[PDB]
């Protein structure tokens, strides 16, 4: 008879705690706030069972092959409820045809760097192991981010037209992936190249990144909005521009949009609709988890209207502008794992990169 | 689709557990069957150290009749195991294919079920959920059991998925409400399969399935004119529905049915400067700590035994001689004892070359010959 | 034009070609194939001259092509532990091996000469046979190209040396320009077996996706895998086979077609390798030249 | 033997006396046969095929090897007029 | 329905041959592995034997190793633990457990104990049965203001282990304190049982300890009265 | 020769709290418990609590369960006993005691010292 | 081959306790745990010290760490009030541990001392023992001792302690020493003190002869 939420670690879980504090206040319904670790595996190990949590907070690339599955509830928007948001973002969370979530926030990478040791932030993605080749005679690094996870490496990869699903009339392609071009083949190549001419390391991986760039020891890094806190507490002057170019093409990051998921094996489906719908999309519930840690572009667009004077979320939803949308199908479900794969085979040295993009070609829609 | 060097193809058949899928190397061809677990349905444990106790454990489990694993392939989606393949199919596609069979075909069938049974109850194993759609068949026309300790996932989370998921094949203990169940339900299986091999029918068969469940805690069961009666008193023995009267392994093999066509092979227990140059250091003879008369009467009665003719100057000095079956020239050679100390002896050969006399064959490849049915007869 | 070097081989007999001492090995015919190899590892010689004992005559030989041969019939997988190589013995592989060809052990007497040796080398395509001395009966020594090169280079100083070796490359069809077999690095080590097996090549040289040559494999580099036991992982790419011994060559010995005939000769002798490939400035492979083309425009 | 001279030319297995009086020593073997059995000449600096020159003391001598595995190593370094030969034969018990 | 019951239990004399069995009834002996345990009075378990049908394999402890022979009957689904030359050490209940040696899950090789029995009493004492004697404990007569007294009766030199007490001032009692059995240095059993009562209960009330053993046939009562 | 010194106490209100403390020195403090008695004017002398060695039990009084909370520290060598819900009644002189029974768990009580705790 | 040695304690209802199991040498996961109740079977709680044997719900929790074997009871019933005995069988033989009890929480309360004078009847048949008694005294834990004409004697002294009440928990402790009729003479009068852990001053109680 309560609310279970389960959020990343990395979050603000405190301003969904305050929330949940502030429903107890109002009906007397507790919320109890967890953060396990790896929750896209332990979810449907639980959600198939019938107990665990009764909503859960993800992007929609897992929720495809949640719908599949009979996971998720079947929701029922207003109309202004509707117009409060954003059109793409509800066309982002469409399953075919079917709504299946509640749009939260848009999520985009963009390029962090330190003010203190870089004034001016580089446009070229190649000339940055020649800013290196200045950097490690300072004892500073370049640019040290992400690499056991294939969120980060991707916009490097896709930036010369790789792509994951060929997106013609509502429908992904499963057969059509751009893994095993030509750019794809370039951008792996660099970065190999980058770990192999010592510019990088290649254990680095968020944890690490992370504790390097508070204490200063990286000049920039590639991570999300959610950090931003974690940056304020080192008090680094840090700023925010636009992803560099690649060969004269732009970087291609997968534009997340976060979601809520509802359990349809819940009874609370009502009472959790009515919470959400009330509190979590309006100007005031979005301000308490803002204060703990900035989801960034949100998908209110009165709280947005205000929102935008911040430069760091231009330049975020200018990267989501020019990046690529997450597609929903559950074939992407088989492609994290097997690009992240290819991209611990290649980084490691146990694999080429022709070994490693032909095994993220063949593992791409089905394994 | 792609596991290490093997593409994958269609479905083989379908499991409770996960799905089982053929898969074919991609260079020479060979087909790998690969039975894929659903990690989203069954997973008790995250721990990837029970994962590598399970890697360990399963690997050394060898048997000629027991289908052998190869590796245990980690993913975050599935669980990889790569099985061999065989070309027969399923026990029960056989049976209903064939219908009946021959008592000298089944008592081979059985004996080598038998075989592999035993190997996993001295492994400290058993096969719960046992049946003829989980024994395999070669192109050989062995016997295959598929998997041998896999049945402990189904026995690990409720004792009324045995019942529900597996309602013909389930032991009168399981449905009687027993938590444990042991080696009893892995002779109780082996008899109804042996039932199948000899009968081709089901021994317990309803259409209402409680009332299949009461027939299999009954103890009576249909009996044919076709089998003589030892066989179905071993039947009898062995498909008692209380387990003190059930037989055991020692139960059947001292059974006269049972030993009648036995291979000796079932039962592993009888009782019940680029290159590297590595040096060697060579001998001469052979040294012997004997008395060198004694040493001279073994070597004596070796070339007598060998047919050898010969002839002494001194006692210590043997001039053997020898003619080839094949080969119409004859060799010639010479035997000599040597003292490096007082405890031990050398014996040594030593060959003399053809004059005049331009043998056939080689001269010292048959002093080699000389000397290899020498030392075996030697043996020192 | 050859005939100061055929009227060499037919005076000077091939009495002269053997060395002082020689390590011989011969195999049991009723000996398994599985320590045969490891055999020829250890004493290091590539050629076996095989004894029948039932038959008392020379029955066969035994090489790394037969290596090559059984290591592409009976391999299954890298998972599948090889059985079939530990339980065949010599008699039971050849007489599945040798039931189309029935080719019984060429050789040739001491006491005749150079010129019908090299004949028969070149005519009945073997590298590698023995001699056998018909008063005696016993083999004495396995010949090979390189010894019969070896020979040949010391005894060119006289004065009709220009003959032919002042010519080119390109003109004179010295190697074989038609058909080239390559393979990639990326490539398993089993699609050169299929190669060795399919073509009666010898040595595959390794390129780039462009075509440059940066690596050598040879059917030498295949004995160290049974050398180091790992002859059931055929699998690997030809690269991690060749970092077998990349602690101590340099590179690969190439050749130009413009170069005349006796500085590539005198570059074969001396850095004692079978066999060079011709090169460009581009660095693209137009060919392969070895010994018994070379032998073969000398016999001539 | 035709060209041999021995004190008994009989050459018969079944004649066989093991009786004899005399007890003497068998005669002790050269320094020289020590040597060779005790070390055998491999070279490293040179090709594995390519061994030193043999001693003219022991010609016709077999040398055998102790048994790992089921195969039995013997083997004998045999003389022509002017070569020297050395032939490895292997064969399993 | 598996039920481990055991027999051949009761008294023995030191120095004679005791065999006791274990009638395994709902499971198969070949199979698994019965195993035999000690429970001293007061102390914890102890492990004695073992035998193993199966592959024929036996096991001992280090205290009993080649004195105690155990033996298996498949026949009849028995275990026969035949000791020989026992000390006046073992002394104690003998429960009869099976071993469950097997996989129960692919990760986790089950080495437990799943089914105990009820075990027999074994006692080893030299002396002979003798009837027991009780005497009449006496309260002391000086007193604490406002305190009670407590009132008890005394059995010493008994023979065997269990007994059975009563009083006469009713079949329920309040303040009861049943001491248990303490092992002498002269063979034999002592035995204390008090009962807190009100003082001012005591020159009213009478008390009448009833000592009753079975096994000796002696039904001796013993009035107790407050004396100095 | 042993060392005893109590601290705090003193002049405090009733229902309040109070801490009180007690040490000892120059023998080893893990293998042994510490006590707290209580000696009334005009009554005999009443147990309040006990503490084992390791933490194993705390043990109270019928009158003082639910009212009184003592601790032990292994660093400091000190104990600690947290007086809540306190009574006029109960104004007493408080005693700390030291066990000399070594390697068992009985208990021979004495008292080197003592301070006076009166509420008002 | 090995001996094993698990701790000692006692708690209130619903507490969660904590009981070690130290390895003497290098073991594997094969450790039990068996609950037995006083005059009755031992029954079987975790099998292997990580995973939950079938039958007795979830209350029972173990945890391994190297050799340190843990058995962690939450939530504690009101009828989980037993013995408790480790259980090592991975060497080959199968030693036990000392066996742990686990008591219910109660107050201290101060015992009653009781001394009895031994009675005419016995001391006609030559076999005389006085006996002193202490009733509802808790802690278990006490230490009698036979201060006889001012002598501490010992080694005649047993002691018979009984169990605790099913409704009071208390304990009840008899400490028979026995003298014969010629030991008399010299001792005139004995005491029996006692030292609990609620008793600030250990009293003692004295009869003299000839009353
Ligand atoms: N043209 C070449 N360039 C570079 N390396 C070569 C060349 N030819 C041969 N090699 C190297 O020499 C090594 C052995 O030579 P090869 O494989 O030709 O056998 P070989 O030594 O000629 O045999 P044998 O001595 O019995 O005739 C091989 O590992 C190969 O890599
Ligand atoms: C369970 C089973 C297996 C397995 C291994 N080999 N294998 C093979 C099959 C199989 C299934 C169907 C087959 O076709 C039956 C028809 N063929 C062709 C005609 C003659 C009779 C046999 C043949 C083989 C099924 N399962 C397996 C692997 C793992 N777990
Ligand atoms: N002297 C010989 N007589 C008959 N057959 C031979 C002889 N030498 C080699 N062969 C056969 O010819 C085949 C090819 O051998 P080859 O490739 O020349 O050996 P290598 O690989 O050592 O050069 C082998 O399978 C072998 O059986
Ligand atoms: N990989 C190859 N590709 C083309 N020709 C080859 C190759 N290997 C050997 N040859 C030819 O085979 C003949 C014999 O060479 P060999 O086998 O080295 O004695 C010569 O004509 C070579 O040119
Ligand atoms: O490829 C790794 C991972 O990337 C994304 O997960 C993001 C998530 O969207 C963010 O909200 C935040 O949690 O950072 C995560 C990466 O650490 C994809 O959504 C996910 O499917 C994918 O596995």
């Amino acid at each position: 008879g309560k609310l279970v939420i389960w959020i990343n670690g990395d979050k603000g879980y405190n301003g969904l705690a305050e929330v949940g504090k502030k429903f107890e206040k109002d009906t007397g319904i507790k919320v109890t706030v967890e953060h396990p670790d790896k929750l896209e595996e332990k979810f449907p190990q639980v959600a198939a069972t019938g107990d665990g949590p009764d909503i859960i907070f993800w992007a929609h690339d897992r929720f495809g092959g949640y719908a599949q599955s009979g996971l998720l509830a079947e929701i029922t928007p207003a109309a202004a409820f509707q117009d409060k948001l954003y059109p793409f973002t509800w066309d982002a969370v469409r399953y075919n045809g079917k709504l299946i979530a509640y749009p939260i926030a848009v999520e985009a990478l963009s390029l962090i760097y330190n003010k203190d040791l870089l004034p001016n932030p580089p446009k070229t993605w190649e000339e940055i192991p020649a800013l290196d080749k200045e950097l490690k005679a300072k004892g500073k690094s370049a640019l040290m981010f992400n690499l056991q996870e294939p969120y980060f490496t991707w916009p490097l990869i896709a930036a010369d037209g790789g792509y994951a699903f060929k997106y013609e009339n509502g429908k992904y392609d499963i057969k059509d992936v751009g893994v095993d071009n030509a750019g794809a083949k370039a951008g792996l190549t660099f970065l190999v190249d980058l770990i192999k001419n010592k510019h990088m390391n290649a254990d680095t991986d968020y944890s690490i990144a992370e504790a390097a760039f508070n204490k200063g020891e990286t000049a920039m890094t590639i991570n999300g909005p959610w950090a931003w806190s974690n940056i304020d507490t080192s008090a680094v002057n840090y700023g925010v521009t636009v992803l560099p170019t690649f060969k004269g093409q732009p970087s291609k990051p997968f534009v997340g949009v976060l979601s809520a998921g509802i359990n349809a094996a819940s009874p609370n489906k009502e009472l959790a609709k009515e919470f959400l719908e009330n509190y979590l999309l309006t100007d005031e519930g979005l301000e308490a988890v803002n204060k703990d840690k900035p989801l960034g572009a949100v998908a209110l667009k009165s709280y947005e209207e205000e929102l935008a004077k911040d430069p760091r979320i231009a330049a975020t939803m200018e990267n989501a502008q020019k990046g690529e949308i997450m597609p929903n199908i559950p074939q992407m479900s088989a492609f994290w794992y097997a690009v992240r794969t290819a991209v611990i085979n290649a980084a490691s040295g146990r694999q080429t990169v022709d070994e490693a993009l032909k095994d993220a070609q063949t593992n791409a829609a089905e394994f | 689709v792609k596991i290490g060097h093997y593409i994958l193809g269609d479905t083989l058949g379908v499991g409770t557990f996960g799905k089982v899928k053929v898969g074919k190397h991609e260079l020479t061809g060979h087909k790998v069957a690969v039975k894929i677990l659903n990690r989203q349905k069954i997973r008790s444990l995250d721990v990837v150290g029970k994962i590598r106790r399970e890697i360990q454990n399963l690997k050394l489990f060898r048997h000629p009749h027991i289908i052998k694993l190869y590796q245990v392939i980690s993913t975050p989606s599935d669980i990889f195991m790569v099985m061999e393949y065989v070309s027969g199919g399923e026990l029960f596609d056989y049976i209903c294919k064939n219908g009946r069979l021959d008592e000298k075909e089944s008592r081979r069938l059985f004996q080598q079920i038998l075989s592999g049974v035993d190997y996993c109850h001295r492994h400290m194993v058993v096969h719960r959920d046992l049946k003829p759609e989980n024994v395999l068949l070669d192109a050989h026309m062995n016997a295959k059991i598929a998997d041998f300790g896999l049945s402990n996932m189904m026995s690990d989370g409720e004792f009324l998925r045995t019942s529900c998921g597996s309602p013909n094949y389930a032991a009168p203990e399981v449905i009687s409400g027993r938590l444990y169940a042991g080696p009893e339900v892995d002779i109780w299986s082996s008899g109804v399969i042996l039932y199948a091999l000899l009968c081709g029918t089901l021994p317990f068969d309803d259409d209402h399935v409680p009332t299949l469940f009461k027939k299999i805690c009954d103890g009576i069961f249909y009996t044919p004119q076709y089998l003589n009666p030892s066989v179905i008193s071993l039947l009898k023995h062995m498909l008692q529905v209380d387990p003190m009267k059930r037989a055991t392994i020692k139960d059947i093999r001292e059974h006269e049915w049972f030993k009648q066509d036995l291979p000796k092979y079932l039962f592993p227990e009888d009782p019940s400067k680029h290159q590297g140059v590595r040096k060697a250091k060579w001998h001469l003879g052979i040294r012997s700590q004997s008395r060198p008369n004694d040493i001279m009467a073994e070597v004596c009665r070796a070339i007598k035994q060998l047919d050898y003719e010969w002839k002494v100057v001194n006692p210590y000095y043997l001039r053997v001689r020898r003619k080839n079956p094949v080969t119409s020239t004859y060799s010639k050679m010479s035997l000599q004892l040597y003292q490096v100390d007082s405890r031990t002896y050398l014996l040594d050969f030593r060959s003399i070359d053809d004059e005049l006399t331009p043998r056939p064959g080689s001269h010292t490849i048959e002093f080699f010959e000389m000397c290899a049915n020498l030392i075996k007869i030697l043996a020192q | 034009n050859n005939s100061v070097y055929t009227s060499f081989m037919k005076s000077h007999r091939c009495y002269d070609l053997i060395p002082t001492s020689s390590k011989l090995v011969v195999f049991d015919t009723s000996l398994q194939v599985k320590k045969a190899f490891f055999a020829l590892v250890t004493n290091g010689v590539r050629a076996a001259p095989l004894w029948d004992s039932k038959k008392q005559s020379f029955v066969g030989m035994l090489t790394i092509t037969d290596f090559i041969n059984i290591l592409h019939r009976y391999y299954k997988s890298a998972l599948v532990q090889i059985y079939e190589l530990e339980e065949h013995k010599i008699e039971t592989w050849r007489e599945v091996y040798l039931q189309d060809s029935f080719k019984p052990l060429v050789c040739i007497s001491p006491n005749a000469s150079l010129f019908d040796a090299v004949s028969s080398l070149i005519r009945n395509k073997i590298h590698r046979l023995p001699v056998i001395d018909p008063e005696s009966g016993n083999t004495l020594y396995i010949l090979t190209h390189k010894r019969i090169l070896k020979f040949l280079k010391l005894f060119i100083t006289e004065f009709p040396k220009p003959e032919f070796m002042s010519k080119s490359l390109e003109e004179l069809q010295i190697g074989t320009y038609a058909n080239i077999a390559m393979v990639r690095t990326t490539t398993p080590v089993y699609v050169a077996l299929g190669i060795f097996v399919q073509h009666r090549v010898s040595a595959l040289p390794v390129v780039d996706e462009k075509g440059r040559v940066v690596d050598i494999y040879s059917k030498f580099d295949v004995i160290n895998l049974a050398a180091e036991k790992t002859y059931n992982n055929l699998d690997v790419s030809v690269t991690k086979a060749l970092q077998h011994r990349s602690h101590y060559f340099e590179g690969v010995l190439k050749c130009y077609l413009h170069e005349t005939l006796e500085t590539i000769i005198n570059r074969l002798v001396e850095a004692e390798v079978h066999r060079l490939v011709v090169v460009d400035e581009n660095d693209v492979v137009k060919g392969i030249v070895s010994l018994s083309d070379i032998l073969q425009a000398l016999v001539l | 033997d035709l060209s041999s001279s021995p004190p008994g030319p009989y050459g018969q297995e079944m004649y066989a006396f093991r009786s004899a009086a005399r007890f003497k020593s068998p005669p002790i073997l050269p320094p020289h046969l020590l040597q060779v059995i005790l070390n055998k000449d491999t070279n490293i600096s040179c090709d594995p095929a390519l061994l030193p020159e043999p001693n003219h003391v022991m010609l016709n001598h077999l040398y055998a090897l102790s048994i790992k595995d089921s195969v039995m190593v013997l083997s004998a370094t045999h003389r022509y007029k002017k070569k020297y030969v050395t032939t490895l034969l292997y064969k399993p018990i | 329905e598996v039920q481990l019951v055991e027999s051949g239990g009761g008294l023995v004399q030191p120095g004679g041959s005791l065999r006791l069995s274990c009638a395994a009834s709902g499971f198969n002996i070949y199979y698994y592995s019965i195993h035999w345990v000690r429970q001293a009075p007061g102390k914890g378990l102890e492990w004695v034997a073992s035998i193993y049908p199966y592959s024929g394999s036996t096991s001992y402890a280090d205290s009993v190793k080649g004195r105690f022979t155990i033996s298996a009957d498949t026949s009849k689904n028995t275990a026969y633990l035949q000791m020989n030359s026992l000390r006046a050490e073992d002394t104690a209940v003998y429960y009869c457990a099976r071993y469950y040696p097997y996989f129960i899950s692919y990760y986790s090789k089950m080495e437990a104990m799943d089914y105990w029995g009820q075990g027999t009493l074994v006692t080893v004492s030299s002396a002979s049965t003798k009837g027991p004697s009780v005497f009449p404990l006496a309260p002391s007569s000086k007193s604490t203001s406002g305190g009670t007294a407590a009132l008890g009766c005394l059995v010493k030199d008994y023979f065997p282990e269990p007994v059975t007490v009563s009083w006469n001032s009713g079949a329920l009692t309040s303040g009861v304190h049943t001491f248990p059995a303490v092992l002498q240095s002269s063979g034999l059993y002592s035995l204390s049982s008090v009962v807190t009562v009100p003082s001012s209960s005591l020159g009213t009330q009478t008390y009448i300890c009833n000592v009753n053993h079975k096994p000796s046939n002696t039904k001796v009562d013993k009035k107790v009265e407050p004396k100095s | 020769q042993v060392q005893l010194q109590e601290s705090g106490g003193g002049l405090v209100q009733p229902g309040g709290s109070l801490r009180l403390s007690c040490a000892a020195s120059g023998r080893t403090i893990s293998r042994y418990a510490m006590s707290w008695f209580r000696q009334a004017p005009g009554k005999e002398r009443e147990f309040v609590a006990v503490a084992r060695r390791s933490g194993d039990g705390a043990f109270y009084a019928d009158s003082v369960q639910g009212r009184f909370t003592v601790s032990r520290d292994d660093a400091k060598n000190t104990v600690y006993l947290q007086m809540n819900s306190l009574k006029p009644e109960d104004t007493a002189v408080y005693y700390c005691a030291i066990d000399s029974d070594t390697f068992y768990s009985g208990s021979y009580d004495y008292w080197g010292q003592g301070t006076q705790v009166t509420v008002s | 081959q090995m001996t094993q040695s698990p701790s000692s304690l006692s708690a209130s209802v619903g507490d969660r306790v904590t009981i070690t199991c130290r390895a003497s040498q290098s073991v594997s996961s094969a450790v039990a745990w068996y609950q037995q109740k006083p005059g009755k079977a031992p029954k079987l709680l975790i099998y292997s010290a990580s995973s939950l044997y079938s039958g007795v719900p979830s209350r029972f929790s173990g945890s391994r760490s190297g050799t340190d074997f843990t058995l962690t009871i939450s939530s504690l019933q009101p009828e989980d009030f037993a013995t408790y005995y480790c259980q090592q069988s991975s060497s080959g033989p199968i030693t036990f541990g000392q066996g742990t009890k686990v008591e219910i929480k109660r107050t201290v309360a101060a015992p009653s001392v009781f001394i009895f004078p031994p009675s005419d009847s016995q001391l006609k048949s030559g076999t005389a023992s006085v006996v002193c008694l202490l009733n509802n005294f808790y802690p278990r834990e006490a230490k009698v001792q036979w201060k006889v004409d001012n002598a501490l004697q010992s080694g005649n002294s047993q002691e018979s302690v009984t169990e605790q009440d099913s409704k009071d928990s208390t304990y009840s402790l008899s400490s028979t020493l026995t003298l014969s009729k010629a030991d008399y003479e010299k001792h005139k009068v004995y005491a029996c003190e006692v030292t609990h852990q609620g008793l600030s001053s250990p009293v003692t109680k004295s009869f003299n002869r000839g009353e």
